[PDB]
């Protein structure tokens, strides 16, 4: 007995540069049954078969979590470039898993604007697949520099959400979770 | 945390002359500096920013220099509606600064005042109380001094006063010459009169109207 | 075409609260670094606070630090102040300005909306009365005379509009009544005498005494 369907299940993630991430392992999950709950507008494969696993024993599941706007669905790819595929969270070419996501406008989308969720619009390279730059430094647009100051060509790194539930979908707030796989010389654990 | 040397803090001149107000800056801050002028309560209004560059429509008299910590900002041939008061502004660190504000003039030859004289209102009046007011309009300079010769009896405190900015047309100003009274008071005398002493009144000269027309 | 609007000043008494408001369009709003500035009258001018593009990141000027509050909504293009526990010296014309666009790295020449006036007083509100002057005379000249409000400000407009050629409006000679009159006048064409009629416009907004008068003589 293992709880897998518990946190898309719970309310409220981390913002995209700041994705949560979960590792399972001594476990065995359900990976059809709450996939037939498929009220979720993306998901599609790109490591195994879908839902032909609930038999298939892992080293490693993992599952990363955060809040994108809808538009910014396409990314979670393989190969993807944009400010949140080099900024915030890239999955690798090699990527051994799928992806979800559903419409939280219902839920994560303030009628001000959910201000709370949060991505990396700068860097100054771009983040390696699975990398995790929290950084609050304020980013040097121009040469001469900020020294933590905000103002001209120094701006903050982080651009917020702010999710009205006005907004078109491209900017409703979907909430997202990611399955990797390090299934290789450890345990049977994930089944 | 970018002080500005506002330099220098007031100033008139001869109408069409060079001016040149410097700024310097508590920091460093490259070219990063705008210059706005303000006519008396209206919003300010960008003429440089990028501490060079001209805004769109704007005449070309006004020049824009300075990099570093010194800033000038330059007219070619100043003009009567440039009268306003200016402020360069900082825009490199967040912390927004401006110069104290240069106060600016036209320098006009002595212009002849124009007085006319209007009673208390029929609304004024049946109010309970009934005011006498006296013209100031379209002279230079503006300093002049006016009377209440109210039955030739002078009336002293019971005046209050404004006066208008320079014009921004042809630089002369106006002045609000308020009398102030009960109805009674009012009424108690028949003789009403407003003297004017100016400049370029050769000689002083005045308007009046009797209570009761 | 470039706009932005103030819209929500008037009287507060002091320790409690108002709210301004700044309306845009004509840019892309959702763009900028907006911020909001003050001006004690006649004195130099004061940044007071801003707001980040994605209002991910504000500061207030510490004579304000706290006790305001930026605010910006992206999708109806307007920035907010919330004003609490105010203070007879917070009293300032309230501009708001369109500074730092993302959408460049280049200097954009900012945007200042027309401002708005905060008077924070507890000696509560009174509409104007409003007073015309008769032409008398070589070429005439007439115009109107405003008493009795409180706060500032009131309204100069001649003619509808029609007007705004020798149209001398005054600043607010404040009374002993510890109120303001003040007038505005034109000098007046003494032809048009028959052919023209003419009525001020007055709007003393914060007690929402809005009104018009005729000036003919005699």
């Amino acid at each position: 007995l293992c709880p897998f369907g518990e946190v898309f299940n719970a309310t409220r993630f981390a913002s995209v540069y700041a994705w949560n991430r979960k590792r399972i392992s001594n476990c065995v999950a359900d990976y059809s049954v709450l996939y037939n709950s498929a009220s979720f507008s993306t998901f599609k494969c790109y490591g195994v078969s879908p839902t032909k696993l609930n038999d298939l024993c892992f080293t490693n599941v993992y599952a990363d979590s955060f809040v994108i706007r809808g538009d910014e669905v396409r990314q979670i790819a393989p190969g993807q470039t944009g400010k949140i595929a080099d900024y915030n969270y890239k999955l690798p070419d090699d990527f051994t898993g799928c992806v979800i996501a559903w419409n939280s406008n219902n839920l994560d989308s303030k009628v001000g604007g959910n201000y709370n969720y949060r991505y990396r619009l700068f860097r100054k390279s771009n983040l390696k697949p699975f990398e995790r730059d929290i950084s609050t430094e304020i980013y040097q647009a121009g040469s001469k520099p900020c020294n933590g100051v905000e103002g001209f060509n120094c701006y903050f790194p982080l651009q917020s959400y702010g999710f009205q539930p006005t907004n078109g979908v491209g900017y409703q707030p979907y909430r997202v979770v990611v399955l990797s796989f390090e299934l290789l010389h450890a345990p049977a654990t994930v089944c | 945390a970018i002080q500005l040397t506002q330099s220098p803090s007031s100033l008139s001149a001869s109408v069409g002359d060079r001016v040149t107000i410097t700024c310097r800056a508590s920091q460093g801050i490259s070219s990063y500096l705008a210059w706005y002028q303000q006519k008396p309560g209206k919003a300010p209004k960008v003429l440089i920013y990028a501490a060079s560059t001209l805004q769109s429509g704007v005449p070309s008299r006004f020049s824009g220099s300075g990099s570093g910590t010194d800033f000038t900002l330059t007219i070619s041939s100043l003009q009567p509606e440039d009268f306003a008061t200016y402020y360069c502004q900082q825009l490199k660190s967040y912390p927004l600064t401006f110069g104290g504000g240069t106060k600016v003039e036209i320098t006009r030859t002595v212009a002849a005042p124009s007085v006319f004289i209007f009673p208390p209102s029929d609304e004024q009046l049946k109010s309970g109380t009934a005011s006498v007011v006296c013209l100031l309009n379209n002279f230079y300079p503006r300093e002049a001094k006016v009377q209440w010769k109210v039955d030739n009896a002078l009336q002293s405190g019971n005046s209050q006063e404004s006066v208008t900015e320079q014009d921004s047309k042809d630089s002369t100003y106006s002045l609000s010459s308020t009398l102030t009274l009960s109805k009674a008071d009012y009424e108690k005398h028949k003789v009403y009169a407003c003297e004017v002493t100016h400049q370029g009144l050769s000689s002083p000269v005045t308007k009046s109207f009797n209570r009761g027309e | 075409q470039v706009q932005m609007v103030e819209s929500g000043g008037g009287l507060v008494r002091p320790g409690g609260s108002l709210r301004l408001s700044c309306a845009a369009s004509g840019f892309t709003f959702s763009d900028y670094y907006m911020s909001w500035i003050r001006q004690a009258p006649g004195k130099g001018l004061e940044w007071i606070s801003y707001i980040s593009s994605s209002g991910s990141s504000m500061n207030y000027a510490d004579s304000v630090k706290g006790r305001f509050t930026i605010s910006r909504d992206n999708a109806k293009n307007s920035l907010f102040l919330q004003m609490n526990s105010l203070r007879a010296e917070d009293t300032a014309v309230y501009y708001c300005a369109r500074e730092f666009d993302l959408t460049k790295i280049i200097m954009v020449p900012p945007y200042w909306g027309q401002g708005t006036l905060v008077t924070v007083s507890s000696a509560s509100t009174k509409g104007p009365s409003v007073f015309p002057l008769a032409p008398s005379s070589g070429t005439a000249a007439l115009g109107c005379l405003v008493k009795d409000y409180f706060p500032e400000p009131v309204t100069v407009s001649w003619n509808s509009g029609a007007l705004t050629s020798g149209v001398h409006t005054f600043p607010a000679v404040l009374q002993s009544s510890g109120l303001y009159s003040l007038s505005s006048v034109v000098t007046v064409p003494s032809s048009s005498l028959g052919t023209q009629t003419y009525i001020c416009n007055v709007n003393h907004k914060p007690s929402n005494t809005k009104v018009d008068k005729k000036v003919e003589p005699k």
